[PDB]
């Protein structure tokens, strides 16, 4: 089966910055392609290549440079990052035939600066007694609030092991201030268990949010804490009462 | 009796942006169609150029060829992006496709492509193939063209079925012009030869149709073996012109005649005697000051 | 835009059939392909149609192509929940790598489960930390019910998600609401939505 | 790749001074197909000059036929001027009725 890999899966950059999106393919495919996906549009071709050393402009090449060093790799370079370049980038490859094999996508958010970057605050809300007696089910809600940009993974951990049964996390996050471009976000998740499971004092529930902010590779200097890539969690113990 | 039908395509590409494609169609030595780059539609250069096809059948072929013209242009520009930098602008592509009609229900088709003046590719059987001696950097473009099963299927259809079917009918519709007989007209002149004390006698034969003709300088029953037969030069009204020259030593012209044998003359050949009264009067009517004469 | 897909959005009940249309004006049109794009994932090819009047199948997926009408239809029979995704119509203008792909903007398909017995209720959940913070959980309402957003600057309302308690073969809808405000009562948190008459509002 | 054109200037009918005729300029064997052909009378350009459609023979070499109405005389000079990429300067070929 023919396959294509892309790196990084997610990227955050600032205006005037330099971004490199990479594509790897080991199908021995001569032809490689770069698209962007935007809402209301179909994939749009940026650049493409007919072999190592070759790079041809597509339909929307403005603001992008491309490089095909070898057969296996093709990169998309944004020398001067602009917020209009915020998009999902897809890479594809093919042989002499008409099929293109698509990569998994790269999400790129281009920001004005990093002053507005914040890690999520996490809380676990405990099942209500009225749900317990009325349904004999117990729902735990996890709220991840005040994060920017949208670069988080929310998962549930019961007794030290992460569960995927009885969980539904929101597909998209909420804007805490909708009428604002660089608004902070909120995301919720629910884990629904039996009443008997929650009522066990030995049962420990933990909601985990991993944020991707900044490193020593990113220059930061403010009176408040650095929004370093961190693990935010909230935890609850089951209770007999 | 053997008629060759030819569709000639001439495509010029000056740079990544500029290009033009012009085509002409021939049935033997008669031009039947014209398709300028500027024109959206194929033009008839004869009243019988549609053959035995219907206005519906013709528009079906015309749409296919309109799509092809647009596609070919973008496809050449892409195959150039594949060969970069082994091949670059300006590019000249020529294409010659057709069929030649043989006695009986028999005919062989062809599709030849020349790149930058040289024959490089042909369509043979079910695929595009490079010719022997064709450059190595054409193998990948020929591999991508052979990946397109749809084009290949329609090309096979056009070559095996459509070309003969159409030409059989085209011979029917145009029989009156193909077998048309135009009588030749001959006149004489002379120039100095390259050799000292010699003259070159010129017998001009113009306005004959069809093309096969017999022009010879004679001395009685003796054909002068020094007679040099020139190439067929075309006339603007679909007739031909031919010169036949003879190098003689100055003073040996008397006794020479130019004999012309053609199908349109009904066995009554044109015999033009050098120093005859007809010649003398003809020669006196074409006198000039010889300013800017060649180097004869 | 040379590839138009209809409708833009489509909600189907689980087990029901789906019809997605594609109209295009691309010339020449060598082939038409249908893709599935699971949210946040890449394009997966469902099927390709190449003939003037073509028909194709692949399990529960089936598709037709008419090159004269320049139209393709995609059929999904007995739609499962995993069929929730964007379906994209792509038209190829050559039968080789010399071609360009012309992409439709897609049709967003939402597969919704039945919910055999709605038991709508709005519950107040308190934080595990000694903060006096709380959330409102609207749960167990019918899949037809739509949760309207907040018409108030300080109130946050999420959309509805269905969770599977697979061990009990039980699915349930839920939406969360919260506020930074003092006078935030759960009994009226979701009033911008169509609240069922039988909704249980326990008293705090 | 680049080839020089061969120019042939000849009349349609036997030349008779003071009698209208057609002067042909047959331009052959050139590459690339871009060419400028002009016909002259006493060094000046003739306006009403007709051209056939550009074509090519079995050996891929291009050819085109230019023609025009003229009246031969003992004194009027006629020529065919060809401007092609293969030549540093345009080639002017005079009509020599005896050749
Ligand atoms: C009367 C006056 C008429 C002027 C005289 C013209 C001379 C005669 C030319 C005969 C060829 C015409 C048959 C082809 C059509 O019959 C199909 C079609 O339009 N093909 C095109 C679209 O193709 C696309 O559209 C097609 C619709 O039929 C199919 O869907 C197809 O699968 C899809 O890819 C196809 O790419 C264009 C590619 C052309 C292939 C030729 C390339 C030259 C080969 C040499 C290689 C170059 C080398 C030097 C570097
Ligand atoms: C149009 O006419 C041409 C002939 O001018 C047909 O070409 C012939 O096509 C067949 C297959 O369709 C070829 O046969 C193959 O031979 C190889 C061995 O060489 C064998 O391995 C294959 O299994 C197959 O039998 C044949 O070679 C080919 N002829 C030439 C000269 O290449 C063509 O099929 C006709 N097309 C249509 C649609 O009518
Ligand atoms: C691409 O090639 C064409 C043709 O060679 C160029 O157009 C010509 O430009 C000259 C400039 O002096 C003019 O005299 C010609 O009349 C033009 N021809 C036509 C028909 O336009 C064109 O400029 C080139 N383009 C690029 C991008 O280099
Ligand atoms: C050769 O013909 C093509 C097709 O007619 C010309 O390209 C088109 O030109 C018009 C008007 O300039 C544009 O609106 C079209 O978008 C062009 N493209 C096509 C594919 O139609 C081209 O200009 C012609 N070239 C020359 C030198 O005459
Ligand atoms: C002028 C169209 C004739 C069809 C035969 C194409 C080779």
């Amino acid at each position: 089966e023919a396959a294509v890999t892309q790196s990084p899966r997610n990227k955050v950059a600032v205006t005037g910055g330099k971004v490199t999106l990479s594509c790897n393919q080991t199908n021995n495919h001569n032809n490689m392609y770069w698209y962007r996906q935007d809402t209301g549009h179909g994939l749009r071709l940026i650049h493409y290549s007919y072999g190592a050393g070759s790079t041809e402009k597509g339909d929307i090449p403005d603001g992008y440079k491309a490089s095909r060093p070898s057969q296996e790799n093709f990169s998309l370079i944004l020398e001067l990052a602009t917020p209009s370049q915020t998009s999902v980038y897809f890479c594809a490859s093919g042989d002499e035939g008409y099929t293109q094999y698509f990569g998994p996508g790269t999400r790129l958010l281009v920001l004005e600066d990093l002053k507005n970057v914040f890690p999520p605050e996490v809380a676990v809300f405990e099942p209500s007694e009225a749900e317990i007696s009325h349904t004999q089910k117990a729902t735990l809600v996890c709220l991840a609030t005040g994060f920017y940009p949208d670069h988080v993974e929310l998962s549930w951990w019961v007794n030290g092991k992460e569960v995927h049964s009885g969980v539904c996390t929101d597909p998209q996050p909420l804007k805490e201030q909708p009428a604002l471009n660089d608004s902070r976000y909120a995301l919720s998740s629910r884990l629904r268990v039996s009443a008997t499971f929650w009522q066990n004092p030995r049962n420990h529930f933990r909601c985990q949010v991993q944020f991707y902010g900044l490193s020593e590779n990113d220059e930061w200097t403010q009176d408040r804490a650095k929004p370093v890539t961190q693990i935010v969690s909230a935890e609850a113990w089951g209770r007999a009462d | 009796k053997n008629y060759t039908f030819r569709c000639l395509q001439m495509s010029s590409f000056a740079n990544r942006s500029w290009s033009r494609t012009d085509s002409v169609v021939w049935l033997g030595d008669l031009q039947t169609h014209r398709w300028s780059n500027d024109s959206a539609t194929i033009s008839f250069t004869k009243p019988w150029s549609q053959g035995k096809l219907s206005n519906q059948q013709w528009e079906k072929l015309q749409h296919m060829f309109q799509v092809y013209r647009v596609s070919f242009t973008r496809d050449i520009q892409e195959l150039v992006k594949m060969m970069s930098p082994k091949e670059d602008y300006p590019i000249e592509i020529q294409l010659s496709a057709g069929c030649e009609m043989y006695p009986g229900n028999a005919s062989e088709s062809f599709l030849h492509v020349a790149f930058q003046g040289k024959y490089v590719v042909r369509f043979w059987g079910t695929s595009w193939q490079t010719v022997p001696g064709a450059p190595s950097w054409l193998d990948l473009p020929i591999k991508v063209l052979n990946a397109d099963q749809g084009t290949s299927a329609t090309v096979q259809m056009l070559l095996n079925d459509t070309c003969p079917l159409f030409v059989r009918g085209l011979l029917e519709a145009g029989k009156s012009d193909l077998e048309k007989q135009e009588k030749p007209v001959a006149w004489l002149s002379s120039v100095p030869s390259s050799a000292h004390g010699h003259r070159q006698l010129v017998c001009h034969v113009s306005g004959f149709y069809p093309k096969p003709v017999w022009v010879m300088w004679m001395r009685g029953d003796q054909e002068q073996q020094g007679t040099h037969r020139g190439d067929f030069l075309p006339n603007a009204d679909e007739t031909w012109y031919l010169q036949a020259t003879l190098d003689v030593e100055a003073g040996e012209e008397a006794g020479l005649a130019c004999r012309v044998k053609h199908s349109s003359l009904g066995g009554q050949d044109i015999i033009l005697y050098w120093g005859s009264l007809h010649h003398i009067l003809d020669a006196q009517k074409m006198v000039w000051n010889h300013r800017h004469h060649h180097h004869h | 835009t040379q590839v138009e897909q209809s409708p833009q959005s489509l909600v189907v009940r689980q087990g029901e059939n789906s019809v997605l249309q594609c109209n295009y004006s691309v010339t020449p049109d060598n082939h038409l392909r249908w893709f599935k794009q699971d949210t946040g994932k890449g394009l997966v090819s469902l099927t390709v149609l190449v003939d003037q009047k073509d028909k194709t199948s692949n399990g529960r997926y089936s598709a037709t192509l008419d090159k004269d009408a320049k139209h393709s239809t995609l059929h999904i029979t007995a739609t499962l929940l995993d069929d929730t995704a964007t379906y994209i119509c792509v038209v190829g203008d050559r039968g080789s790598a010399l071609g360009r792909l012309h992409f439709g903007a897609g049709t967003q398909l939402i597969v919704i489960p039945d919910i055999q017995n709605p038991d709508p209720a709005v519950y107040q959940l308190r934080d595990s930390k000694s903060s006096d913070k709380s959330v409102c959980l609207f749960t167990d309402f019918d899949s037809q019910t739509n949760v309207s957003q907040s018409k108030d600057s300080d109130v946050y309302i999420t959309d509805k998600c269905v969770l599977d308690m697979r061990s009990m073969d039980f699915k349930s809808n839920s939406a969360v609401a919260w506020s930074n405000k003092s006078d935030f009562a759960c009994a009226n948190a979701f009033n911008n939505s169509i609240i069922p008459e039988d909704t249980f509002f326990p008293s705090p | 790749i680049q080839k020089t054109p061969q120019i042939q200037v000849y009349s349609r009918h036997p030349p008779e001074n003071g009698k209208p005729n057609i002067l042909n300029c047959y331009v052959t064997q050139f590459h690339p197909p871009h060419i400028e052909i002009q016909m002259l009378k006493n060094g000046k350009k003739i306006p009403k000059v007709e051209m056939s459609d550009m074509s090519f023979s079995k050996d891929w070499s291009f050819y085109i036929l230019a023609h025009t109405e003229f009246t031969p005389t003992e004194t009027d000079t006629y020529a065919c001027r060809v401007k092609h990429a293969s030549m540093a300067e345009p080639k002017t070929v005079y009509w020599d009725r005896d050749m």
